């Protein structure tokens, strides 16, 4: 097959944090936000 | 001759930081010129990370240190956005510079290891003094720190000792079937990349083992390849700085819960080089080439990376 390692791949090298990634836009500092409206 | 390299491996393990090295070490580096463009996203990390830390104090219900924190961090959405890409405000740098020295963000900072948080989230944080000064430009170690979103396939050229190198990664982007096929034609030799610190990490509600044995996993699976058999298979345990500071405090029985032997760094990196390296089914016909690497420190992958070019060149 070699499909097995497709699948197992793209999930792990996709593993780590996000919201890390990139130029800090509106949307994510607005989900930053929500977020920290509870504790 | 013409030598092709994949990099593959956990994402946050180094992978992207080795082609960056690349480029310092063996072509021109980064430019004054090339400099200015990080500032951006030198500022979206600095505050991404310390967005995360305030996040996770969430889920790990860790109060702030300083009752009066709570309104910085209010304060920090409202110039968050502000940060247009390459300008910021005293203002907005004492607001951070408050919350990073804050003793609750600090003890939720050293758990980081109870959910995601990025490797040079540290490294700007403790810098700010420097990075929020007006007239800053991002220095060679600081474009090699940031962090930028993965798209399809990076790649990088560079000749070093009569041969030209073509390096590739993928990682991160979820590529169809037919473009990963692209990438296994014709390489040379896989850098398989694994970050030793990530031995600590405490499991997730989707994942069924730690981190450290999903990376195993699928180095199991690259290793044991139809499609790699006349490969070389290198292997770079990252990270060896961090996951030295981390085995002084957490044992590596956190990871291998049958491991017997001391929580000294020495012991512990060699008994995670022998759990990546017993993968390997083929030892009659094949052997691993393994690393212990700090992808950040330039000098030290600069050696490595010699290292592994004598390897190539042997084996041709
Ligand atoms: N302290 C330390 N940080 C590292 C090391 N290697 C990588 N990092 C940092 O942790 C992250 C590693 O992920 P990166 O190479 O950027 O992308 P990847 O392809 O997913 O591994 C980056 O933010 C690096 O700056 C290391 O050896 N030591």
């Amino acid at each position: 097959d070699i499909e097995g390692l497709v699948e197992l791949l793209n999930r792990v090298q996709s593993s780590g944090a996000h919201d890390q990634r990139g130029l800090l836009s509106n949307e994510e500092v607005f989900r930053a936000l929500r977020d920290f409206d509870r504790w | 001759r013409e030598v092709k390299l994949l990099l593959l491996g956990a994402g946050e393990s180094g992978k992207s930081t080795i082609v960056k090295q690349m480029k310092i070490i063996h072509e021109a580096g980064y430019s004054e010129e090339e400099c200015k463009q990080y500032k951006a996203v030198v500022y979206s990390n600095t505050i991404q990370s310390i967005i995360a830390i305030i996040r996770a104090m969430g889920r790990l219900k860790i109060d702030f240190g300083d009752s009066a924190r709570a309104d910085d961090a209010r304060q920090l959405f409202v110039l968050a956005g502000a940060a247009e890409e390459g300008f910021m405000t005293a203002e907005l740098a004492g607001v951070i510079k408050r919350l990073w020295k804050d003793s609750g963000v600090q003890a939720c900072f050293n758990r980081s290891r109870e959910y995601q948080l990025n490797d040079s989230a540290a490294y700007y944080l403790n810098d700010l003094d420097r990075i929020a000064q007006p007239n800053y430009i991002p220095t060679q170690q600081d474009v090699l720190r940031t962090r930028v979103k993965t798209t399809g396939i990076v790649e990088t050229h560079f000749t070093f000792k009569d041969l030209h190198f073509k390096m590739f990664d993928v990682g991160g982007q979820r590529s169809e079937r037919k473009k990963w096929i692209h990438c296994f034609e014709g390489v040379t030799a896989i850098i398989f990349c694994v970050a030793l610190s990530d031995y600590d990490l405490v499991l997730a509600e989707d994942e069924e083992m730690n981190r450290m044995h999903e990376s195993m996993k699928l180095f199991d699976s690259i290793c044991n390849n139809k499609w790699f058999t006349d490969t070389s298979i290198i292997l770079f345990l990252n990270k060896k700085d961090l996951f030295e500071e981390k085995i002084k405090k957490s044992p590596l029985t956190i990871c291998y819960p049958e491991y017997a032997g001391s929580n000294t760094y020495e012991e512990a990196a060699a008994y995670i080089q022998c759990q990546f390296e017993d993968l390997n089914k083929r030892k009659d016909t094949k052997e691993i080439y393994t690393h212990f690497t700090c992808a950040t420190d330039t000098k030290n992958v600069q050696f490595v990376f010699d290292a592994v070019t004598d390897v190539i060149i042997k084996n041709n």
